């Protein structure tokens, strides 16, 4: 529970970067959760061959 | 149903692509023409028989108007499709 000993390759810090400026913003936040959703649509018809 | 395809479309986009088709019966006649001269003075039933032979269909006729003489029945028919309109026109609405 020491923290600030973040392991490499998975450092859990949220960095938000403006797309034209390319400089970090809103580094004053203290985030508690993150969710990622990646949906897709699949056909639902009998299909023929 | 028996018919020929007339109109094509596309209805639904992917993932499932669906099409819509329009078919009509005896649409082949809208292109085919007439090459057998219709009878001049004749009864109704013989006009119907000539039309059936021209289109190429088995026919059945059963009307009370089977013994009526018509003069120049179909002398103004361009293609094979207007034969049916001619046949229906004379004794509307009793004769269908």
């Amino acid at each position: 529970m020491n923290s600030f000993l973040k392991s490499i390759l998975n450092t859990p810090t949220l960095t938000i970067r403006d797309d034209v400026t390319k400089l970090p913003v809103w580094k004053s936040l203290q985030v508690k959760k993150v969710e990622i959703y990646s949906p897709a649509s699949v056909v639902s018809k009998p299909l023929a061959t | 149903f028996v018919g020929e395809v007339a109109i094509v479309d596309i209805i639904s986009p992917p993932p499932d692509i669906g099409i819509r088709i329009q078919c009509y019966t005896r649409q082949i006649d809208r292109t085919k023409t007439i090459r057998n001269m219709p009878p001049a003075n004749t009864t109704f039933v013989k006009f119907v028989e000539w039309g059936a032979n021209e289109m190429g269909l088995n026919f059945i006729c059963d009307t009370s108007y089977n013994d009526q003489v018509l003069k120049n029945p179909g002398r103004s028919i361009t293609v094979a499709s207007a034969i049916l309109a001619s046949i229906q026109d004379m004794y509307m609405p009793d004769v269908a």
